[PDB]
């Protein structure tokens, strides 16, 4: 038999067999129902709309995002999403294909507690697996050492690990992602004189967020630059026209990942807390978490993001330690690539969930032996 | 009589319609390499001028170095 | 009834060249940027690499002399 990695993720499911090197149906993870009356007969239109297909009719739905920050908070929506995963884009039956899963950490209980209830009631798998989305990054970027920094829509977590033995207290967990950033760009957009607050267009700013944003190294210096200069103004094409043009918005939208005070966050920015994190292990493993800082998760990958973190690193840290950041081309799918390794792994047959082991031990057994 | 130049025009209206797409299409094609070309030269432009700070720093650490040695 | 038709078709015709040799003097203009950038990114390229020997044999005489010094 072989077996299936699936990850649920936070605004993007990506899923795929093990033993491949990316994942084979990558699509948003977007339920979406219409919010008007319709006047055809016979068209026979379907309740809901799920993933990619919800997207190209957009005009007519409104967008319901199931997981909120790592959570789930809607289950019928998540059932509806993973049966569309598993029969529409994969085309295969769960009842023959173990299934490992994907979590955050610092997680209520009750998530996986019921995401395992579902998975092996609903859909019957003969066994399955929930890992922490770090380790499976570190898997993916050959490493065995070195402090993981994991931000993606939902959450953005660090995860300290060093010669194979994670550090439980000193990982860090903060909400701060791309979704808050994409908020800000909202509300920033309105100065110039830009609104967007359908959630149709919710989708138009995360575009315009992903194609033009930009990470700068120096924040006064570029607003002094960008205050004077009119060389980084550029265009956008709205789905039907209006040609716009955005300033200093470019880089104000990700400096909230190092300024968390403009939206109003009390904690302070990735940049400290990596260090924080670092600081919070030992005195003899730091040297190998300088130098294997790792960067994972879509919203790593803005220009001049590993630029800016290693400067401010190597401004927090010593002088004499050696700052590296490492920084793959395929950040954003790195955990799924860590996945395909761990599932395909001989040591690892011996590790799933059973069904009659499951049936024993009850909804509870993931906190056992069995992880 | 016009039939025929209607046709020719029509012609010709799809030919330089099919030039005119190519044209875009070729168009953010270069626009998509220059703007790739600027943002990693303006990255490396950071990356150089840190180097060369970090290299003038450190021959002031060695000079002092040689100083307190001798 | 056909006169509008081909006044229309002409003046769409004007717009399309028009904008066709808008396309080409920005086409050009970007080829011209984006060989500039890579001109200048070669050398930035091919000097960076002496300036980091530079200063790994800086760093590394700053080590000998402290050794020494120690
Ligand atoms: N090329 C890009 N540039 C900037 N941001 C991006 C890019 N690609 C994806 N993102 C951001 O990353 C998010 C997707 O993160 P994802 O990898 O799904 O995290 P997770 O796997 O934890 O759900 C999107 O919301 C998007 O805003
Ligand atoms: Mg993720």
């Amino acid at each position: 038999t072989t077996a299936l990695v699936c990850d649920n993720g936070s605004g993007l499911v990506k899923a795929g067999f093990a033993g491949d090197d990316a994942p084979r149906a990558v699509f948003p993870s977007i339920v979406g129902r219409p919010r008007h009356q319709g006047v055809m007969v016979g068209m026979g239109q379907k309740d809901s709309y799920v993933g990619d297909e919800a997207q190209s009719k957009r005009g007519i739905l409104t967008l319901k995002y199931p997981i909120e920050h790592g959570i789930i908070t809607n289950w019928d929506d998540m059932e509806k999403i993973w049966h569309h995963t598993f029969y529409n884009e994969l085309r295969v039956a769960p009842e023959e294909h173990p299934t490992l899963l994907t979590e955050a950490p610092l997680n209520p209980k009750a998530n996986r507690e019921k995401m395992t209830q579902i998975m092996f009631e609903t859909f019957n798998v003969p066994a399955m697996y929930v890992a922490i989305q770090a380790v499976l990054s570190l898997y993916a970027s050959g490493r065995t050492t070195g402090i993981v920094l994991d931000s993606g829509d939902g959450v953005t977590h660090n995860v300290p690990i060093y010669e194979g033995y994670a550090l439980p207290h000193a990982i860090m967990r903060l909400d701060l992602a791309g979704r808050d950033l994409t908020d800000y760009l909202m509300k920033i957009l309105t100065e110039r004189g830009y609104s967007f607050v359908t959630t149709a267009e919710r989708e138009i700013v995360r575009d315009i967020k992903e194609k033009l944003c930009y990470v700068a190294l120096d924040f006064e210096n570029e607003m002094a630059t960008a205050a004077s200069s009119s060389s980084l103004e550029k265009s956008y094409e709205l789905p039907d026209g209006q040609v716009i043009t955005i300033g200093n918005e470019r880089f104000r939208c990700p400096e909230t990942l190092f300024q968390p005070s403009f939206i109003g966050m009390e904690s302070a920015g990735i940049h400290e807390t990596t260090y924080n994190s670092i600081m919070k292990c030992d005195i003899d493993i730091r040297k190998d978490l300088y130098a294997n800082n790792v960067l994972s998760g879509g919203t790593t990958m803005y220009p001049g993001i590993a630029d800016r973190m290693q400067k401010e690193i190597t401004a927090l840290a010593p002088s004499t330690m050696k700052i590296k950041i490492i920084a793959p081309p395929e950040r954003k799918y790195s955990v799924w690539i860590g996945g395909s390794i761990l599932a395909s792994l001989s040591t690892f047959q011996q590790m799933w969930i059973s069904k009659q082991e499951y049936d024993e031990a009850g909804p509870s057994i993931v906190h056992r032996k069995c992880f | 009589s016009l039939q025929k130049k209607l046709k020719g025009t029509e012609d010709e209206l799809d030919k330089y319609s099919e030039a005119l797409k190519d044209a875009q299409e070729k168009l953010e094609l270069a626009e998509k390499k220059a703007t790739d070309a600027e943002a990693d030269v303006a990255s490396l432009n950071r990356r150089i001028q840190l180097v060369e700070e970090e290299l003038d720093r450190a021959q002031e650490r060695l000079a002092t170095a040689l100083q307190k040695l001798e």
